C-alpha cells in the first residue's frame, strides 16, 4: 500500500436560513428500479455512495434514463432543488481565455482526470443534504436510502470544488515547471510546451506521477490537435473560430435574423471588416421570433459583403510577448467602426468591431475615442498591455478637438494611418465675436395646447424674418430660429441665443443627430467660414425679440 | 492580541465586486507584494467556497519607485457597520500653517481580524487573459483601506501618541483612513524634524517615511468677481448680464435692469456701448453684494459633500464643493502643471485627488464628484494616475453646462 495525500474538503454550507431539500421521489417501473439498484450497488461499492439510515429527513428524486449507450442504464439524481438552496461558489470558469492571447505550444498533451473527479470527497456534513431514495419494488419495503460521499454530478458546487481541488493540487507541479502549461477543461487536463516531445513525454510522465501521489490515474487520448473549444479551433502555431456557415434563405423570420448577427459578430472577432448595422436594425422593436421581416436593400448588401469576407478560412496567430502590440482603426460609415490587432504586419492576433452607442447626437471623434477605450479594455485583458494605435485621424485634428472640448478626453500613445474616410472636425464655432459679420438675435416660442409657434430672427442690418409653425415644440423653434439665421446670413454669422437647450446640443459638438433639424443646422455650419455663437438670459429686455409669441 | 468583532449591516451580505483588468507590470507587483504579506500571515488562500471579492490593483505614491497593494475597499466600507466610538473632527487642522500626510496603513497588519469577517475581505489577483485561476486571498488582519481598520486601531493609535500630543500640545493631529495628518504652525525645517520625530516615534513603538506638505492657510479660495472696463461692447454686457442672472440665484440683491436697458435695440455684437449712470451704478451695486459672503451657508455632517469640476482649458480647471445648490461651502482653481500637460484625465484624476485631500482636512471626509467626463473613459485610465490611499465617490456628467463660462 503506497500511501495517498488525501484531498481536504471543502465547507460547504446552505444558504443563511435554509434548510436541505425535502423532495417526493417518483414512482418509478420495475425495470427502471432494479437497474438503479444494481447502479447504486457498484457505486456504493466504489465508495462514492452510502446507504443511509431512517434518521436523514432529506430527499432529492432520482431518475432512470436510457443511456446514450444502447444497451445499459444511466442514473440520473435531480439537484435542481438542493442547487436552489446551495450557497454561491467562485466561479473561476468565469471570463474565460481568448485565443489571442495564447503562446504558441510545439506540443499539447490532453490527459483524462475522469477518474480523478470521484476521488474528491464530499464535506462530511453536507452529505446528509444529498440524500435520495430508490423506491422499493411494488413499494412494499421502505425504499434504498443513499447519501453522496464525493462531489455529486448535476450539483451546484461541484464544478468549482473539482477546479480548486485540482489546481491546489497542480500549483507545485506547475511552479517547479515554468517551461510547461496547464490548463483544465471539463473532465480533462491540457498541457503544452516548446520542449522536444521526448522532453515533453517526460514532463508528462512526472505529472502522471505527481497525480499518482493523490492516488489520482490517468487512462494513459482521443482528442489531438485541433481542439474544437468553446467556439474555435485552436492549434499549435494558429487559432480561428470554428467554421461560419452564412445559411441561404427565401425569407427570413427575426429568430433567423438574431442567429445571423449572432454568427456575425462571432466571426468578428477574426474575419475582417465584418458588418452587422442593417441586419441589426431590423430587430429593434420585434420580440416575435417567428415573425418575417423583409430585407432592405441595405441589408442585402452588407449580407452579401459578408458572405464575401467569410467566403475563406482566415486564422489568428497567437502572441509572442517579446513583440510591441499595434492596433488599427477604420472607419465604415453609419456608426461603425472595425479594427486590426497584431504584432508583424499582415498577420493578425485578432479583429474586431465597435458600434456608436444608441444616442441623439453623436460626432466621428467621440466615436472614435470610444472605439479605442473599448479595444484599450479589451487588451488589458488579453495581452496585459496598451497595443500601439493607427488612426484615420490627424494629429492636428485631434489636438484642436481635445484641446477645445468641454469634456476631459485621453488616447493612449497613436499614430496618423492615412487611409479614408479620415475622421475630421466638421465645423468650429469662434470663441469671440466677429468684427464686421451681421448679428442675428434669434427666438421662437410655442403654444403647448395648440402646438402652433413662431421662429425667426432680427438682426443689426434690419434683416428680420418670422416663420409660422404647426405641429411644434419650444425647443424646435429654438433650434428652427437658429437654423433660419444660418439660412440666411452670409459666410461669417454672430447669433444670439436663449435657449439653453439648443447650447446644449450645439456646444456638445455633434457631426450627426437623429433629429434631422439638427442635421440642417449642422449642414449650415459646415458651409460657414465663421460663426460666434452667444447666449443670453431669457425675458430680461434683450434684443433677441418677442415678436414671437 | 484580541480581536473586537465586526458585522455588516443587517439585511446586507459581503460585497461582490468584479475584478477589473489589470496590466502586467500591476499584477506581478501584486503577486510579489501578496507572496510577501502570505508569508508574513497578513493573508490567507482561500477556497472556493469563499463567493465575496473586492478589487484590487497597485499605485506608485508620491515620488517614489515602490508599488503599493491598494483594495477598492468602498463597497465593503458602505456595507460594513457604522463603528461608534462614543470623532467631531479638528476645525483647527486647516487652520494650521503646514500639515504633512503620513501613510500609517502598515501598523494596521499588527491587529488581527476577526474570523467570522474575514471572509468579507477577500481579493483576487487575475490572471493574464485568465489562462491561470486568479490567486484568492482574505486578509487575517487589519486591511488597509477599510472602514473598520483606523476605527479598530483607534485606541492603540491614541495610545502610542500620547507622548507626542502631551509634549507637543499645539500639534493638531488628525487621522483618515490610512492617513496621519499632522499640522503645525512652525518653521518648514523645524516641521520636518518634528514630524522625522513623530514617524520614529512610531518606528520604535512598531512605508511611513514619506511625507506630504500641504499649507491650508495658503489655500485661495474664489469669490464672484466681474470685469473692470473702459469700453464694453455688446458682448461684453450681454456676457456680464448672463452672469449677474446666474449669481442672483446665489446672492439676493443682483439687479440687470439698468445693464440691460443698454441691450435693448439690436446692436452689432463688437459695437462700444458707453455705460449710463443708472448702468455704472447697478454694476456697482451688485459689485458690492458680491464682495459679501453667501447667506444661509451651512455644513451638515449628516449630509453628502458634493464637488463638481469644470475644465477651463490650458491646464487650468475649477471646482465647487457645496451640500446644497448655490450654497458653496468651498470653492477653488488649479492652474497646475504636474507631468500632465498632454494629458487630460491625468490632469482631472489629480484635481480628484487635491479636491478630496482638501475636502478631508477641511469636513473629515470626501465628496462625490460630478466629473466632466465619459464614464467609459475615466473607467479606463483613471487608476494608471492614482497615488492616494483612499478613493472616493464618483458620477458623470454628459451635458455641457453653462457654469463654465461663469466660474472663468
Ligand atoms: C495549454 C492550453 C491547452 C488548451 C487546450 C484547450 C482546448 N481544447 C484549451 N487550452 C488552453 C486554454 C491552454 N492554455 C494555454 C496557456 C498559454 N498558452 C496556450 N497556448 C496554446 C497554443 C496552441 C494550442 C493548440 N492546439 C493550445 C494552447 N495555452
Ligand atoms: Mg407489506
Ligand atoms: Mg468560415
Ligand atoms: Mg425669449
Ligand atoms: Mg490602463
Amino acid at each position: 500500500m503506497v500511501p495517498i495525500s488525501p484531498i481536504e474538503t471543502v465547507p460547504v454550507k446552505l444558504k443563511p436560513g435554509m434548510d436541505g431539500p425535502k423532495v417526493k421521489q417518483w414512482p418509478l417501473t420495475e425495470e427502471k428500479i432494479k437497474a438503479l439498484v444494481e447502479i447504486c450497488t457498484e457505486m456504493e461499492k466504489e465508495g462514492k455512495i452510502s446507504k443511509i439510515g431512517p434518521e436523514n429527513p432529506y430527499n432529492t428524486p432520482v431518475f432512470a434514463i436510457k443511456k446514450k449507450d444502447s444497451t445499459k442504464w444511466r442514473k440520473l439524481v435531480d439537484f435542481r432543488e438542493l442547487n436552489k438552496r446551495t450557497q454561491d461558489f467562485w466561479e473561476v470558469q468565469l471570463g474565460i481565455p481568448h485565443p489571442a492571447g495564447l503562446k504558441k505550444k510545439k506540443s499539447v498533451t490532453v490527459l483524462d482526470v475522469g477518474d480523478a473527479y470521484f476521488s474528491v470527497p464530499l464535506d462530511e456534513d453536507f452529505r446528509k443534504y444529498t440524500a435520495f431514495t430508490i423506491p422499493s419494488i411494488n413499494n412494499e419495503t421502505p425504499g434504498i436510502r443513499y447519501q453522496y460521499n464525493v462531489l455529486p454530478q448535476g450539483w451546484k458546487g461541484s464544478p468549482a470544488i473539482f477546479q480548486s481541488s485540482m489546481t491546489k493540487i497542480l500549483e507545485p507541479f506547475a511552479a517547479q515547471n515554468p517551461d510547461i502549461v496547464i490548463y483544465q477543461y471539463m473532465d480533462d487536463l491540457y498541457v503544452g510546451s516548446d520542449l522536444e516531445i521526448g522532453q515533453h513525454r517526460t514532463k508528462i510522465e512526472e505529472l502522471r506521477q505527481h497525480l499518482l501521489r493523490w492516488g489520482l490515474t490517468t487512462p494513459d487520448h482521443q482528442k489531438e490537435p485541433p481542439f474544437l473549444w468553446m467556439g474555435y479551433e485552436l492549434h499549435p502555431d494558429k487559432w480561428t473560430v470554428q467554421p461560419i456557415v452564412l445559411p441561404e434563405k427565401d425569407s427570413w423570420t427575426v429568430n433567423d435574423i438574431q442567429k445571423l448577427v449572432g454568427k456575425l459578430n462571432w466571426a468578428s472577432q477574426i474575419y475582417p471588416g465584418i458588418k452587422v448595422r442593417q441586419l441589426s436594425k431590423l430587430l429593434r422593436g420585434t420580440k416575435a421570433l417567428t415573425e418575417v421581416i423583409p430585407l432592405t436593400e441595405e441589408a442585402e448588401l452588407e449580407l452579401a459583403e459578408n458572405r464575401e469576407i467569410l467566403k475563406e478560412p482566415v486564422h489568428g496567430v497567437y502572441y509572442d510577448p517579446s513583440k510591441d502590440l499595434i492596433a488599427e482603426i477604420q472607419k465604415q460609415g453609419q456608426g461603425q467602426w472595425t479594427y486590426q490587432i497584431y504584432q508583424e504586419p499582415f498577420k493578425n492576433l485578432k479583429t474586431g468591431k465597435y458600434a456608436r452607442m444608441r444616442g441623439a447626437h453623436t460626432n466621428d471623434v467621440k466615436q472614435l475615442t470610444e472605439a479605442v477605450q473599448k479595444i484599450t479594455t479589451e487588451s488589458i485583458v488579453i495581452w496585459g498591455k496598451t497595443p500601439k494605435f493607427k488612426l484615420p485621424i490627424q494629429k492636428e485634428t485631434w489636438e484642436t478637438w481635445w484641446t477645445e472640448y468641454w469634456q476631459a478626453t485621453w488616447i493612449p500613445e497613436w499614430e496618423f494611418v492615412n487611409t479614408p474616410p479620415l475622421v475630421k472636425l466638421w465645423y468650429q464655432l469662434e470663441k469671440e465675436p466677429i468684427v464686421g459679420a451681421e448679428t442675428f438675435y434669434v427666438d421662437g416660442a410655442a403654444n403647448r395646447e395648440t402646438k402652433l409657434g413662431k421662429a425667426g430672427y432680427v438682426t443689426n442690418k434690419g434683416r428680420q424674418k418670422v416663420v409660422p409653425l404647426t405641429n411644434t415644440t419650444n425647443q424646435k423653434t429654438e433650434l428652427q430660429a437658429i437654423y433660419l439665421a444660418l439660412q440666411d446670413s452670409g459666410l461669417e454669422v454672430n447669433i444670439v441665443t436663449d435657449s439653453q437647450y439648443a447650447l446644449g446640443i450645439i456646444q456638445a459638438q455633434p457631426d450627426k443627430s437623429e433629429s434631422e433639424l439638427v442635421n440642417q443646422i449642422i449642414e449650415q455650419l459646415i458651409k460657414k467660414e465663421k460663426v460666434y455663437l452667444a447666449w443670453v438670459p431669457a425675458h430680461k429686455g434683450i434684443g433677441g425679440n418677442e415678436q414671437v409669441d | 492580541i484580541e480581536t473586537v468583532p465586526v458585522k455588516l449591516k443587517p439585511g446586507m451580505d459581503g460585497p461582490k465586486v468584479k475584478q477589473w483588468p489589470l496590466t502586467e507590470e500591476k499584477i506581478k507587483a501584486l503577486v510579489e507584494i501578496c507572496t510577501e504579506m502570505e508569508k508574513e500571515g497578513k493573508i490567507s488562500k482561500i477556497g472556493p467556497e469563499n463567493p465575496y471579492n473586492t478589487p484590487v490593483f497597485a499605485i506608485k505614491k508620491k515620488d517614489s519607485t515602490k508599488w503599493r497593494k491598494l483594495v477598492d475597499f468602498r463597497e465593503l466600507n458602505k456595507r460594513t457597520q457604522d463603528f461608534w466610538e462614543v470623532i467631531p473632527h479638528p476645525a483647527g487642522l486647516k487652520k494650521k500653517k503646514s500639515v504633512t500626510v503620513l501613510d500609517v496603513g502598515d501598523a494596521y497588519f499588527s491587529v488581527p481580524l476577526d474570523e467570522d469577517f474575514r471572509k468579507y475581505t477577500a481579493f483576487t489577483i487575475p490572471s493574464i487573459n485568465n489562462e491561470t485561476p486568479g490567486i484568492r486571498y482574505q486578509y487575517n488582519v487589519l486591511p488597509q483601506g477599510w472602514k473598520g481598520s483606523p476605527a479598530i486601531f483607534q485606541s492603540s493609535m491614541t495610545k502610542i501618541l500620547e507622548p507626542f500630543k502631551k509634549q507637543n500640545p499645539d500639534i493638531v493631529i488628525y487621522q483618515y483612513m490610512d492617513d496621519l495628518y499632522v499640522g503645525s504652525d512652525l518653521e518648514i525645517g523645524q516641521h520636518r524634524t518634528k514630524i522625522e520625530e513623530l514617524r520614529q516615534h512610531l518606528l520604535r513603538w512598531g512605508f511611513l517615511w514619506m511625507g506630504y506638505e500641504l499649507h491650508p492657510d495658503k489655500w485661495t479660495v474664489q469669490p464672484i468677481v466681474l470685469p473692470e472696463k473702459d469700453s464694453w461692447t455688446v458682448n461684453d454686457i450681454q456676457k456680464l448680464v448672463g452672469k449677474l442672472n446666474w449669481a442672483s440665484q446665489i446672492y439676493p440683491g443682483i439687479k440687470v435692469r439698468q445693464l440691460s436697458k443698454l441691450l435693448r435695440g439690436t446692436k452689432a455684437l463688437t459695437e462700444v456701448i458707453p455705460l449710463t449712470e443708472e448702468a455704472e451704478l447697478e454694476l456697482a451695486e451688485n459689485r458690492e453684494i458680491l464682495k459679501e459672503p453667501v447667506h444661509g451657508v451651512y455644513y451638515d455632517p449628516s449630509k453628502d459633500l458634493i464637488a463638481e469640476i469644470q475644465k477651463q482649458g490650458q491646464g487650468q480647471w475649477t471646482y465647487q464643493i457645496y451640500q446644497e445648490p448655490f450654497k458653496n461651502l468651498k470653492t477653488g482653481k488649479y492652474a497646475r502643471m504636474r507631468g500632465a500637460h498632454t494629458n487630460d484625465v491625468k490632469q482631472l484624476t489629480e484635481a480628484v485627488q487635491k479636491i478630496t485631500t482638501e475636502s478631508i482636512v477641511i469636513w473629515g471626509k470626501t465628496p462625490k464628484f460630478k466629473l466632466p467626463i465619459q464614464k467609459e473613459t475615466w473607467e479606463t485610465w483613471w487608476t494608471e494616475y492614482w497615488q492616494a490611499t483612499w478613493i472616493p465617490e464618483w458620477e458623470f456628467v454628459n451635458t455641457p453646462p453653462l457654469v463654465k463660462l461663469w466660474y472663468q
